[PDB]
RNA sequence: GGGAGCCCGCCCCCGGAGCCCCGCGGACGCUACGCCGCGACGAGUAGGAGGGCCGCUGCGGUGAGCCUUGAAGCCUAGGGC
RNA sequence: GACGUCGGCUACCCACCCGACCCGUCUUGAAACACGGACCAAGGAGUCUAACACGUGCGCGAGUCGGGGGCUCGCACGAAA
RNA sequence: AGAGGGCGUGAAACCGUUAAGAGGUAAACGGGUGGGGUCCGCGCAGUCCGCCCGGUUCAACCCGGCGGCGGGUCCGGCCGUGUCGGCGGGUCCCCCGACCGGCGACCGGCCGCCGCCGGGCGCAUUUCCACCGCGGCGGUGCGCCGCGACCGGCUCCGGGAC
């Protein structure tokens, strides 16, 4: 249970309202470069077509 | 945390630049242009940036303000400082030392300060 | 705090400067001493000799204990026993030097590779020049040079071995640590024999350079180092 | 990815790393199992012992389903069983000793591998070896036939 | 010219991890600083271990690490682990265990966390015990793959007790001439 | 009156002619560039007397005045004024190189940007 | 070339999530964000959410 | 802490002792996949391994990249790495 | 020493001294009176599927899985997710 | 049309001509120089600069405003981790109080400091330009060079003494 600030919502005049929302938690989720990247390289092949 | 930060950074940046055996880093707030740890101006919780002011006389220093960030429209603190080339040294040197604000860079923003205030000069014959 | 801090660094370096004096006169006693023994030993031997002569009689001197071996030949088409008896000896490159402890054993082993060695025995003055001029220790097994005492101390202070004096008296008078002293000397790197040598492919006896020059092996020693 | 194979570092070398004297040939021993008695009998006979020959009976139509016994053994036995029902034991006084049915998780034949904690259990089962029975009775329960 | 094999000069032994993990390489700075600078080897043992491959750092076993910590005199210790945690479920009582693991798996944490342990990193070792006092350092069994059951002495030697690569086992696979007396000879 | 490096050196260079390929003057269609030989009975490949020499380690230039210039300088390849910032720092040390595909109405807002900055220009005057 | 070659590649469901939430999580951080060279300079917050 | 020594007290802090060590903060050095110091060694067919900021083509991102004030391609007794 | 004088290792031509037999291949042995070869340009040869074994990386872990099927989009990116 | 009807770009093999060099051991090749051309980079000396020192306004110091940094009595509240309390709504939430990790998760005041702006501060301080000093330091000289001393490794020579 890592430290989840809040985060003010936006109008669509910028101005933040009064409203905000706590962090989700999985935003302090690890980052892991190498299996953002093998999972991106392995997916973008279902998508191509025989030749 | 910057060192979390830079190892995802220190290789795929955008700002990174290969080519002829020279690695630089053309970030904002990254005085020496170099792609190294000390020398970075988006990971550090405090940084030190030196550029030219926009009128084209004096220097424009720029302090992450580190109350808090996530909010890029607020981290950053401009501050021009337009002198007689010698007060901007010391300006500098006591926005650096008394106030213990990433003393690493001290002597870089004095250099580039000074290399900033020697380009917007005459420049020859 | 800072004025007894000050006081105390000054002390300590002032007790250092003590201990490296103290040292400095114990290593100057020592090579004094080291000095008479050498006159005592060669004075007695003519004593010897003359008291022996004076009367029919015959003085026969000591075997020698002590004895340098030089590789004089290459490394091509070696015997496999030849080769482990010169890779024992320390000697895998040519014209590469050593001190070599003269037993029964130690004498079969050099008798084994008689035609790729040359030896003899070395004088005071040949020792002196080896250990001075290139003289190098086996440290962290890097080959260093013995530019300082301390090298000395640090590698064998536990067998009394302080100065480079001790190093000499340990080789050229072989005692009980004749063996730790002489590993500690990297295998002496000299050049080729000035002058030009007589016959390489035979033994010394017959007009050739291998084999035993008990005493001829402090000429080329000079002409090599 | 083809980049990092081989071949690539192949390129120049006359003989492509299959030798010169030997050249690669298409099938210099066979294809296949080739030889199996012949030129290539010592592999066999010292990788594959038992290849060759026939033992045993034939069973000309055999039905996977009759064999279906599956076996599970007294050292995970209360794992069938919500952990609650095995924190509602040496409780409540009376010896409860909780119904575990082998059936229902998917097991025919109980084993007695393992130890069993002290704690009276009935456990229900097609079939039952004589360790697992042995130990149910001496921790203090009972063996249950269901056909 | 000089004699001297030049076969076995270059030692085989890793540098560095090979995994390309971003958090793994911190825990490596950061245990590479604490193995250069202090004079104890656990951190080096530490080192050697984190640039280990999966194989090298088979997972510990709950109750394994249990019995280990059984022995007496090592009581109140931390349980340092360079591989996994694993939980296992034919045990029972669990007690309460001070344990440092790269992983940990879920059931192993509820089990370790009910019992009333403590679960730590190694980045959190650093801070608690930087020279890694009052811990022991526990491994799983390395000869615990499958693939050391085919290893050694070949199938169809005698006195030997190796698995075959075999498709499948059955009557009619194997057993037979070499392995039965009746079917010309047995080892 | 040039802008001066840092540090001027002397740089020396083990070999300064160019590794030709074997049999490359004999033959149109083989060019200069060097490949290693691999034949079995080859003159070059064994390294006999009096022939080609061959490309190895040893000829390796001084780490120290690798890939200086004759000035005293290190190239670095120039696209815009955007990329010749990046050398402000490293003025005395290297000097920027515009990149042939540069239009000549770019080049000279390079150029002045670099007499600006005080960084060397290797083709300063090129195009026009 | 055949049309019979391994296109398609498969990926673990548990890594997929993996990949995603480490990719959530990275949308914070804006020394990653600003590293894309997304221009985030003058948005007021980077988790930027709006009614 | 007490008793004392070849009349009592001080015997102080670097925002300043100014330095061959400063335990108070620490590079011009820190692309820690980086940098720095020591020693030894350097043959090679068949073959094996590693590094390529060596080269070609196309795809996902990225250079507020280049370009009719001139892209690719081609020629060059021009300057270099 | 400085308006017909400087520096240009590498490349243009020529001369001199030493060295220097034509490459690839079979072969114990090739410059061979062994074979292929006038010259130039373009194309050109270790691939893909399946089954195993070992090593390596990742996720979960006494469990693990996505085969096939079904629910969301009318396919731009998608026959993806 | 230096794109002229098989006409975009137009390489190599090969051929004609022009300019230069050379030529009785077939040509060609590697190492080392020399001579002649091709242009390149200077220069009408290139003596190269960058700091410190000697010979028109503001820093020092005050007043006001603005922004920032660090700190603790945690000064007050939020924020936030573990335990204890109210069971108040196996796992998921609410209130006050205590301890501790007060963890860069935020503020409102206090202190010290820094920078900027506006007022003073009129000139032994302060800051730009050009010179005579080659005075102290650093990297260098446009090319050809010469000399001195010190060190390291070698080949020798002349003496004396045991
Ligand atoms: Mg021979
Ligand atoms: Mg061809
Ligand atoms: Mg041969
Ligand atoms: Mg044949
Ligand atoms: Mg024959
Ligand atoms: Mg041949
Ligand atoms: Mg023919
Ligand atoms: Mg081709
Ligand atoms: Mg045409």
């Amino acid at each position: 249970a890592c430290a989840r600030p809040l985060i003010s919502v936006y109008s669509e005049k910028g101005e933040s309202s009064g409203k905000n929302v706590t962090l989700p938690a999985v935003f302090k989720a690890p980052i892991r470069p190498d299996i953002v990247n093998f999972v991106h390289t392995n997916l973008r092949k279902n998508n191509r077509q025989p030749y | 945390s910057a060192h979390l930060q830079w190892m995802v950074v220190r290789n795929c940046s955008s700002f990174l630049i290969k080519r002829n055996k020279q690695t630089y880093s053309t970030e904002p707030n990254n005085l020496k242009a170099r792609n190294s740890f000390r020398y970075n101006g988006l990971i550090h919780r405090k940084t030190v940036g030196v550029e030219p002011a926009a009128d084209g006389k004096g220097v424009v220093v720029v302090m992450k303000r580190r109350s808090g960030q996530r909010k890029p429209a607020t981290s950053y603190v401009r501050t021009t400082i337009n002198k007689n080339a010698r007060a901007t040294l010391s300006s500098i040197r006591h926005m650096i030392r008394k106030n213990k604000y990433h003393p690493d860079l001290r002597m870089a923003a004095i250099r580039r300060a000074s290399a900033i205030l020697r380009s917007q000069k005459p420049v020859m014959v | 705090n800072f004025a007894e801090l000050k006081i105390k660094r000054l002390r300590k370096k002032f007790a250092q400067k003590m201990l490296r004096k103290a040292r400095r006169k114990l290593i100057y006693e020592k090579a004094k001493h080291y000095h008479k023994e050498y006159r005592q030993m060669y004075r007695t031997e003519i004593r010897m000799a003359r008291m022996a002569r004076k009367a029919g009689n015959f003085y026969v001197p000591a075997e020698p204990k002590l004895a340098f071996v030089i590789r004089i030949r290459g490394i091509n088409g070696v015997s496999p026993k030849v080769r482990k008896v010169l890779q024992l000896l320390r000697l895998r490159q040519i014209f590469n030097g050593t001190f070599v402890k003269l037993n029964k054993a130690s004498i079969n082993m050099l008798r084994i590779v008689e035609p790729y060695i040359a030896w003899g025995y070395p004088n005071l003055k040949s020792v002196n020049e080896l250990i001075y001029k290139r003289g190098y220790g086996k440290i962290n097994k890097k080959r260093i040079a013995l530019t300082d005492n301390a090298l000395i101390a640090r590698s064998l202070g536990k067998y009394g071995i302080i100065c480079m004096e001790d190093l000499i008296h340990e080789i050229y008078t072989v005692g009980k640590r004749f063996k730790e002293a002489n590993n500690f000397l990297w295998p002496f790197k000299l050049s080729s024999p000035r002058g030009g040598m007589k016959k390489k492919t035979t033994h010394f006896v017959e007009g050739e350079d291998a084999g035993n020059r008990e005493d001829q092996i402090n000429r080329l020693i000079r002409r090599m180092n | 990815p083809s980049r990092l194979r081989k071949t690539r570092k192949l390129r120049g070398h006359v003989s492509h790393g299959h030798g010169r004297i030997g050249k690669h040939r298409k099938h210099p021993g066979g294809r296949g199992n080739a030889g199996g008695m012949h030129h290539h009998r010592i592999n066999f006979d010292k990788y594959h012992p038992g290849y060759f020959g026939k033992v045993g009976m034939r069973h000309y139509h055999l039905k996977r389903n009759q064999s279906f016994c599956p076996t599970v053994n007294l050292d995970k036995l209360w794992t069938l069983v919500s952990e609650q029902t095995r924190v509602n034991a040496a409780k409540n006084k009376t010896g409860a000793a909780p119904i575990i049915d082998v059936v229902r998780s998917g097991y025919y034949k109980v084993l007695g591998k393992g130890k069993l904690p002290k704690q009276p259990v009935i456990v229900k089962a097609k079939f039952f070896s004589r360790r697992a029975e042995e130990k149910i009775k001496g921790v203090g329960g009972a063996c249950v036939l269901v056909a | 010219g000089v004699d001297i094999r030049h076969n076995k000069d270059r030692k085989v032994r890793r540098k560095e991890p090979k995994s390309q993990d971003i958090y793994l390489r911190l825990l490596v700075k950061l245990y590479r600083f604490l193995a250069r600078r202090t004079n104890s080897t656990f951190n080096q043992v530490v080192l050697k271990r984190l640039f280990m491959s999966r194989t090298n750092r088979p997972p510990l076993s709950l109750s394994r690490m249990i019995r280990k910590m059984k022995l007496p005199g090592r009581e109140g210790k931390t349980a340092v682990v360079v591989g996994t945690i694993t939980d296992d479920v034919r045990v029972q009582e669990v007690p309460k265990l001070k344990v440092c693991a790269l992983r940990v798996s879920s059931r192993a944490r509820s089990r370790i966390l009910k019992a009333g342990g403590k679960i730590l990193t190694f980045d959190q070792l650093a801070l608690d015990s930087p020279k890694g006092c009052g811990t022991v350092l526990l491994s799983g069994p390395r000869k615990g793959r499958e693939v050391y059951r085919h290893f050694g002495k070949a199938p169809g030697t005698p006195h030997s007790h190796t698995k075959p690569y075999v498709r499948s086992k059955g009557r009619k696979f194997e057993r037979a001439r070499g392995r039965r007396a009746s079917r010309g000879y047995k080892n | 009156a040039a802008l001066r490096p840092l540090v001027k050196p002397k740089i020396v260079k083990k070999r300064t002619k160019k590794f030709i390929r074997h049999q490359s003057d004999r033959y149109v269609k083989i060019k200069r560039n060097w490949r290693k030989p691999r034949g079995i009975d080859n003159r070059v490949r064994r390294r006999f007397k009096g022939q080609i020499l061959m490309p190895n380690i040893g000829y390796g230039s001084n780490k120290k005045t690798k890939h200086m210039l004759p000035s005293g300088f290190r190239k670095f390849l120039v696209h815009n004024v955007k990329e010749l910032e990046v050398l402000l720092m490293c003025n005395k040390s290297y000097c920027a190189e515009i990149a042939h595909n540069v239009s000549s109405k770019n080049r000279k807002a390079i150029v002045e940007r670099a007499a600006q900055l005080a960084i060397r220009v290797t083709n300063p005057n090129a195009r026009l | 070339t055949k049309t019979w070659r391994r296109w398609h590649r498969r990926v673990n469901t548990t890594q997929k999530r993996y990949a995603i939430c480490s990719a959530l999580a990275a949308s914070a951080l804006p020394a990653l964000v600003m590293s894309k060279g997304h221009r985030i300079e003058e948005v007021p917050e980077l988790p930027l959410v709006v009614e």
